[PDB]
C-alpha cells in the first residue's frame, strides 16, 4: 500500500486549488485524476464554449454591421481554424494546472480511485491497481451530463462536449433543454448559420433568471431564425445515418424536426455513484449531492467534498472556494465557506449576469426590497456599440438601502457584475455607488444612474 | 478611510470628519462613529 | 428685464444637470445656451467620438479575424452612412437632454449670455439683446481648442470636431498632440484605412499614463502602419489648396511631410474670455481657469463655476458632479464636492482606464505603495476573446492595504475600472475584492487575482 497525507480525489477546479492551497499549508498531497487535469472547466466546459461563443460572435459581427454601414460580403468561417485555435487555448490552460500542482509538489496520480474503506482507496489504472491509505480526504469527482433513456448519446445525439468538437457547422441542431449550457451552444451555432430549435418541457428557458431576462433573450434569439418552443415533451429520435428526426408533444400536437445532431443539455448528475462512498457511510442528498458542514466535511470527518457534487451552484469558482476552505479546515486554520453571493453569468447574446436575490426570492425570504432599474438604452456608450437591449436592476433592502442583489443583461454583463458584486459583498448602500463618479460614457456609468433611480 | 456615504452623513450633520470616531472594525468612521460624536457629546 | 432665481450659463453635462438638481430643489431655473444643448460632450466629443471609434473596431475586425477561421471578402465601409448613424446617435441624445429640461420645467433661452455685473446678464441673440435678472447664478461655459500659431485651423488644418465631422475617409491624416483625443481620433482612422502619422512634441504619447500602458498602444499603432513621431516640434502647415504640408523639427533633423488633412489636438482653453466674469469681479487664474470653492463657489457668492473652466480633470462626469453640488449649495443644502478619485478612459485600440494615483505618484508623494501587476495573457476570457495583450494594476498603500490607485490596459478596461474606483472610493483593501467571489471566466476577475498577488 502507499501511505499519503491529504488525498485529492480529482483536479478539477476545486480538486487542483485544494490541492494546491494543502500543500502550500504544509500537508503532503497526493492527488488521483484519471483523465486531463483541469477537470470540466478547463477541457469540456468553460473555456472552449467562451472560446466557441466568442468566434461566433466576431462572425455575428463581421456579418451584421451594416446599420454602422461597413457591409462584409460573403462571410467564411473555417471551422477547422476555429476548433484548433480553441485546442490551443485549453492546451495552455490544462499546461498551467499542471505546472501548477508541480510547483507545489503535488503528486499527481492517473487512475481511478475507490473508496475501500473510510482511510484507504484503491486506484486501478491499466491492469495495475494500487492501494493508497490516507490522512485526509478531499472528494472532488465533479458532475456528468444526463444520459436520458430514448436518446442514449450517439454519433449524432450529444452531449455538451460532443457540441463542443463538431468537426463542422451543423446545418441544423435541435437542443432539448434551455439552461445556460443549452442556450449557450444554442447562440453560438445559431450565429454560425445553424438553423436551431430549442425545446424547453417548462415554461420559459433560463429558469432561474427573471422572466423579463429570458424575454430579451428570445426576443433576439427568434431574429437570429432561433424557434423556442417551451413546454415540449421530447418523446424520443430515430436516427438516420445523416441526420436525426426528433419527434416531441407540444401544446397537445405531436410533431417532427428534422436535423442534423440533437443536443441533450437537460442537466447534470453528480459523480457520487460506484465510487464506495454508499459503502464507507457517506449520507447523501435526495438528489445524490453529499451534505457537508460549514466546512465541507461529509459524514465522515476525515473526509471532505467541494465542488459540483456538493449543494449550491455548480459553478467553477464554488468549487475552487470551498476547496480552499477544505484544505484550511484540514490544516487546522478556522475557516468556513461564509461567503456573501457568488455572481452567476450566461454568455447569451445579450450577456446576462446575476449576484445576490432577485427580487423575488428577496421579497418570498420576507425582506422588505425595492428594485430599481435602468435601460442599456438611455445610455451613450450603449448606443455607440449599437446595442441598446438590455437593463440593471438594483434590489435593495428598504430597511436602509443596503445592496442585496444586482442582475444585468447587455453588453458586457460578466464585467459590469464585478462592481456591483463587490458592493453587495460590503453592504454598501445604493448612495455609496450613486456617490462614486463612475468613467463616461461607459457601461459602468450605468450602475451609478440605477442607484440614483433607487434613492 | 470611510464610504460617500457615511462622509455624506457628517456632511449634511455638520461634523468635522478629519477627527470623527474612528469605530474601527477595518479602522474606518461609521455612519454611528459620527452620531457618536454628535449625539454622544 | 426678464426675472429670474438661478441662471445657469451654459448646457453642457454640467449645465444641464445642475439646471435639473436646481429645479429638483424648487429652483426657478433659466438656461443659456449659444448653440445646442447638450454641449461639447453630446454633439461633438464624448458621443460622436466614441461612435466614430465603434464603427471604426467593427471594420478592423471584420477585416482582420483570420486567426479565429473568420474570413471575410470585400468589405466595403460607407462613411456617408457611417457618418448619417453617428448623426442619429447624437440626435437621439439631444432630444432626451431639451426632454429633461422641459419636463422639468427649465427655462431655455437661446443666446451668447455676458454679464452686465454681479446680478444681471444680457444675451443677444443676432440683433436681439434681452436683460435677465437672477438671484444666483452657475456658469458651466466649457471649453475649446486651442489654435496652434502657425497652423490656422481651415477645412484642412482641423480641430476634433473636423476630424468628427469629415465627409470621407482621408488618404492621409496627421494628427499633432498624442493625447486621449489625439490617439482615439488617429486609431479609428487608422482602422478605416488612413495613412496616419502622429507627432507628439514630449517624450511619449498619452503623457498622463504609465509608459508601459503607452509602449503597449504604441506597438498596436505600429502593427497598424501608424507613424509616431515623438519629441517632435511642429512648426507650421501650409495649405497646398489640396493638402497640407507639415514642417517639424525633430532630433536637430527639420523634415516636411504631405497628408490631405491636418488634425490639431495640442489642448483646449477655458471660454472665460469675453464674458465680463473680470468687471464683475470673478477671480480667476493666468491660464483662464476660475478659483473656486469646495461649493463650486466664486469670489462673487451668487456665482458659482462648473465643468472645464474650473480646476481638476477636464471630464464630462467632473463636470455633472459639481453641476450638482453647485446647485445643492445654491438650496441651502450643505453639499460640497467630495470624492476621492475619479478615473479616466482612452478608447485606444486596447482601451486603458486609470483611477487613483500611478505607482509613481504614490512615491513622489512620499507614499510607501506597493504595486501588484496582472496580466490578460493569463486570464481564461482574454484566450477566448484573443487579446492577450494587457494587464491590471493595483496600487496599494503599504501601511493599510488599502488601495489608492489601479490602471488597467486591455479589452473591457473602461467597464472593469468601475469595480477599482468604487473600492477607492470607499476606502477598501486588496482583501476586501481578493476576498469578494467573481465571475468566472471574465475579465473582470483580473482584480480578484491582482489583490490575490497583492496580499
Ligand atoms: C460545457 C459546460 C459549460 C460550463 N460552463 C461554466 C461556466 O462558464 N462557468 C462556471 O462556473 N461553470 C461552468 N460549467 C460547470 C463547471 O465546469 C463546473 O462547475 C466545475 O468544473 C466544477 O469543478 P469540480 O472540480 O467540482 O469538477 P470537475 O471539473 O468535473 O473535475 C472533476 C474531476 O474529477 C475527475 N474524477 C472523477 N472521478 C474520478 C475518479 N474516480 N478518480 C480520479 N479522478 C476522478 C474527473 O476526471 C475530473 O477531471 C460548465 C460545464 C459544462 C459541461
Ligand atoms: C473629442 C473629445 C472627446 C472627449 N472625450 C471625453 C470622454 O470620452 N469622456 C469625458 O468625460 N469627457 C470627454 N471630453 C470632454 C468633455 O466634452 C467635457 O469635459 C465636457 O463636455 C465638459 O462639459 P461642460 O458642461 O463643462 O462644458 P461643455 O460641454 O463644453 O458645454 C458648455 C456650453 O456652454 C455654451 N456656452 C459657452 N459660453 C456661452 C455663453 N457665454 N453663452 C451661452 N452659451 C455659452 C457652449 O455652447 C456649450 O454648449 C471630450 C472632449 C472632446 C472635444
Amino acid at each position: 500500500a502507499i501511505e499519503t497525507e491529504t488525498l485529492v480525489v480529482g483536479a478539477g477546479p476545486g480538486g487542483y486549488v485544494a490541492a494546491i492551497r494543502a500543500a502550500q499549508l504544509g500537508q503532503k498531497v497526493t492527488i488521483v485524476e484519471k483523465g486531463n487535469l483541469g477537470g470540466v472547466c478547463l477541457n469540456v466546459g468553460c473555456i472552449p464554449s467562451k472560446a466557441l461563443i466568442s468566434a461566433s460572435h466576431r462572425y455575428e459581427q463581421a456579418k451584421h454591421s451594416e446599420e454602422m454601414g461597413i457591409k462584409a460580403e460573403n462571410v467564411t468561417i473555417d471551422f477547422a481554424k476555429v476548433q484548433e485555435w480553441k485546442a490551443s487555448v485549453v492546451k495552455k490552460l490544462t499546461g498551467g494546472v499542471e505546472g501548477l500542482l508541480k510547483g507545489n509538489k503535488v503528486e499527481i496520480v492517473k487512475g481511478e480511485a475507490y473508496f475501500v474503506d473510510a482511510n484507504t482507496v484503491r486506484v486501478v489504472n491499466g491492469d495495475s491497481a494500487q492501494t493508497y491509505t490516507f490522512k485526509n480526504a478531499i472528494i472532488a469527482t465533479g458532475s456528468r451530463p444526463i444520459e436520458l433513456p430514448n436518446f442514449k448519446f450517439s454519433n449524432r445525439i450529444l452531449d455538451s462536449t460532443g457540441a463542443l468538437n463538431l468537426g463542422e457547422v451543423p446545418k441544423s441542431l435541435v437542443v432539448i433543454g434551455g439552461g445556460y449550457i443549452g442556450i449557450e451552444l444554442g447562440t453560438a451555432y445559431a450565429n454560425f448559420g445553424t438553423k436551431v430549435t430549442i425545446l424547453e418541457g417548462a415554461g420559459e428557458i433560463l429558469s432561474g433568471f427573471e422572466k423579463q431576462m429570458a424575454a430579451i433573450i428570445k426576443k433576439r434569439l427568434k431574429k437570429k431564425g432561433v424557434e423556442v418552443v417551451t413546454n415540449a415533451l421530447a418523446k424520443g429520435a430515430e436516427e438516420r445515418e445523416d441526420g436525426v428526426t426528433v419527434t416531441y408533444e407540444a401544446n397537445g400536437e405531436t410533431k417532427t424536426i428534422d436535423a442534423d445532431y440533437v443536443l441533450v443539455t437537460v442537466g447534470r448528475r453528480p459523480n457520487t455513484d460506484e465510487l464506495g462512498l454508499e459503502q464507507i457511510g457517506i449520507k447523501m442528498t435526495n438528489r445524490g449531492l453529499i451534505e457537508v458542514d460549514q466546512q465541507c466535511r461529509t459524514s465522515v470527518p476525515n473526509i471532505f467534498a467541494i465542488g459540483d457534487i456538493v449543494p449550491g451552484p455548480a459553478l467553477a469558482h464554488k468549487a475552487s472556494y470551498e476547496g480552499k476552505v477544505a484544505a484550511e479546515a484540514i490544516a487546522g486554520h478556522p475557516s468556513a465557506v461564509d461567503y456573501v453571493a457568488i455572481p452567476a453569468v450566461v454568455f447569451s447574446d445579450p450577456e446576462c449576469a446575476s449576484v445576490g436575490y432577485f427580487e423575488q426570492q428577496a421579497k418570498d425570504e420576507g425582506i422588505d426590497v425595492i428594485a430599481a432599474k435602468f435601460p442599456f438604452a438611455a445610455n451613450g456608450r450603449a448606443l455607440a456599440l449599437n446595442d441598446t437591449d438590455g437593463f440593471l436592476k438594483l434590489v435593495v433592502r428598504k430597511e436602509d438601502g443596503v445592496i442585496i442583489g444586482a442582475q444585468i443583461i447587455g453588453p458586457n454583463a460578466s464585467d459590469m457584475i464585478a462592481e456591483l458584486g463587490l458592493a453587495i459583498e460590503a453592504g454598501m448602500t445604493a448612495e455609496d455607488i450613486a456617490l462614486t463618479i463612475h468613467a463616461h460614457p461607459t457601461l459602468g456609468e450605468i450602475a451609478m444612474e440605477a442607484a440614483e433611480v433607487a434613492l | 478611510i470611510a464610504m460617500p456615504s457615511v462622509r455624506k452623513y457628517a456632511r449634511e450633520k455638520g461634523v468635522d470628519i478629519r477627527l470623527v470616531q474612528g469605530t474601527g472594525k477595518n479602522g474606518r468612521v461609521l455612519k454611528e462613529d459620527i452620531d457618536a460624536f454628535l449625539a454622544g457629546g
